[PDB]
């Protein structure tokens, strides 16, 4: 069984990316104000699997409680946007915040940029290098997370 | 200026007055020479390096080193700075 | 509680530095003024940190919660940023007395059921088990 | 740069500091206001190489890292009894306690 968590500002897609793995087809209004667990049975390269997807939604909270539920993510994706720039602000206090709460520098993580006319914020690559994480230009509309389960294994 | 630390076994440690100070037993006990009658010399020699790194690091800006003690002769230096305030 | 972090919400980088020989525990001193561990630094370590104005923070050795200096001084708030450009964090060892020097080295040899079993006046007993933990020191810094 | 010296002579052993760039026979002059013994009364030695006035502690070996405060370098010293210098003798310290079985 392995646990991702997907994470970023409210408007990126976290909750419908999910969707498209989960259940192939996107939902174009989807409400983004609830977080559940989709737990999946798929192969990957090979392996017995069983996803445990957390699709993050709500208002921030910084508590115990809060803390060690999203410290039991195996891995994170980072979801910013395109279209906003807003979002490509918030990504270092997300990133951030999952060293504190995950007690390491290291945490298998991606960095993701969605919806790609706007083009706010250029392929940053560079950002992502020091990141030291990987990038999957990701379309929700047109979808890798096992760029991110790569980490989580090396791990 | 300077001042002399004796070792129990005869041993003389010409260290600085200012330095010596450090040490509150030291301190009183003097108001020259001193002698020390339970240390023996490679304890005081010990003792006198530390009143040397704290004169030198104490109110510095920048980053100081470790104060070395090995462990042979741990418990007979805690028990001079026991008894020597420092 | 007087020695505490003020909710700011407004974002101060730092850069912590580990110019000490032990691995830095950075303890963050929050709303209520509760001390909260934060990821250990290496020796020799520099990491760009994310804080806020006004937080507080002080820095023990990991291990033995010896007590560090950051920027020479035992408590650390950041000034203001001035035009993004980080705050500096030295993170050094402070000039231990004699006495406590040789009592971090013998609880460094020496298990703690032994402390009773070594030859050492009593008061040296009593003074080897006061170890140095971070809520004491509060207290004392509070005072003052 | 100083350099921190413990220049040693029977069972007396002096704490100073010096700068790197301090010439050995500066380094004579310190011990004449201590010992109250003239430097062509003095020989001083790195182990048991015997240093020249001209040189300086650095060129010596004594150096920031080799000399350290809480672990300074040994300079000898012996002493000139009237036509003949005497051989260079350092006493040593006193051997420490076998180690406690709680310790090791
Ligand atoms: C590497 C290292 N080595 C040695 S030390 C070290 C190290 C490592 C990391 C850090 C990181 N820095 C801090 O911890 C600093 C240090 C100290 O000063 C306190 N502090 C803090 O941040 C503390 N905050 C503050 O006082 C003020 C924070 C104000 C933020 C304001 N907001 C406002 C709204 C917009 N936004 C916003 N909107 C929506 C969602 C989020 C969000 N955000 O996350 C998360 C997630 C879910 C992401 C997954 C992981 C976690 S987990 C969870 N509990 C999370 C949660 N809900 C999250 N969702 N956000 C934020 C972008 C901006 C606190 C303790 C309360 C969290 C510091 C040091
Ligand atoms: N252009 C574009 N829009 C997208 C894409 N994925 C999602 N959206 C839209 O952007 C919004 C994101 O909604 P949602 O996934 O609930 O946001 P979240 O709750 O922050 O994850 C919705 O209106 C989606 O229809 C994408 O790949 N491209
Ligand atoms: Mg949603």
């Amino acid at each position: 069984e392995y646990k991702l968590v997907v994470v970023g500002a409210v408007g990126v897609g976290k909750s419908a990316l999910t969707i498209q793995l989960i259940q192939n087809h996107f939902v174009d209004e989807y409400d983004p104000t609830i977080e559940d667990s989709y737990r999946k049975q798929v192969v990957i390269d090979g392996e017995t699997c069983l996803l445990d997807i957390l699709d993050t939604a709500g208002q921030e909270e910084y508590s115990a409680m809060r803390d060690q539920y999203m410290r039991t993510g195996e891995g994170f994706l980072c979801v910013f946007a395109i279209n906003n720039t807003k979002s490509f602000e918030d990504i270092h206090h997300y990133r951030e915040q999952i060293k504190r709460v995950k007690d390491s520098e290291d945490v298998p993580m991606v960095l993701v940029g969605n919806k790609s006319p706007s083009r706010t914020v250029d392929t940053a690559q560079d950002l992502a290098r020091s990141y030291g994480i990987p990038f999957i230009e990701t379309s929700a509309k047109t979808d890798a997370f096992y760029t991110l389960v790569r980490e989580i294994r090396k791990h | 200026m300077y001042v002399k630390l004796i070792s129990s076994d005869g041993h003389e440690f010409i260290v600085k007055r200012e330095h010596a100070l450090t040490s509150g037993t030291i301190k009183a006990m003097l108001s020259n020479e001193v002698n020390f009658r339970e240390i023996p010399s490679h304890v005081l020699s010990k003792v006198c390096m530390y009143f040397t790194y704290k004169v030198r690091y104490t109110n510095s800006s920048t980053e100081i080193p470790e104060f070395p003690i090995a462990p042979e002769i741990a418990l007979e230096l805690l028990m001079a700075a026991n008894f020597l305030d420092c | 509680p007087v020695l505490r972090s003020v909710n700011s919400r407004e974002p101060s980088q730092v850069i912590f530095c580990n110019r000490s020989p032990r691995v830095v525990l950075p303890v963050w001193l929050n709303f209520d003024g509760e001390p909260q561990p934060y990821p250990t630094l290496p020796p020799g370590t520099g990491r760009r940190i994310h804080s806020y104005r006004g937080h507080l923070w002080l820095f023990r050795d990991a291990g033995t919660h010896d007590g560090l200096l950051v920027n020479q001084t035992e408590l650390f708030v950041p000034s203001l940023n001035v035009d993004g450009q980080p705050i500096f964090a030295n993170i050094t060892l402070p000039v231990y007395t004699l006495k406590e020097r040789c009592l971090q080295v013998v609880r460094s040899l020496v298990k703690p059921e032994n402390y009773r079993r070594l030859d050492i006046v009593r008061s040296l007993y009593e003074d080897l088990e006061d170890h140095p933990n971070v809520q004491k020191d509060l207290e004392r810094l509070t005072q003052e | 740069m100083d350099v921190f010296l413990m220049i040693r002579r029977h069972k007396t052993t002096i704490f100073t500091d010096a700068k790197e760039s301090s010439t050995v026979f500066e380094l004579k002059r310190i011990v004449e206001g201590i010992l109250k013994r003239p430097p062509d009364e003095q020989r001083l030695y790195k182990d048991d190489q015997l240093l020249d006035d001209g040189k300086t502690l650095g060129e010596c070996g004594f150096t920031s890292q080799t000399a350290r405060p809480q672990a300074p370098a040994t300079v000898g010293l012996a002493f000139r009894a009237d036509d003949t210098f005497e051989a260079l003798c350092i006493e040593p310290f006193s051997s420490p306690p076998e180690l406690p079985d709680v310790m090791k």
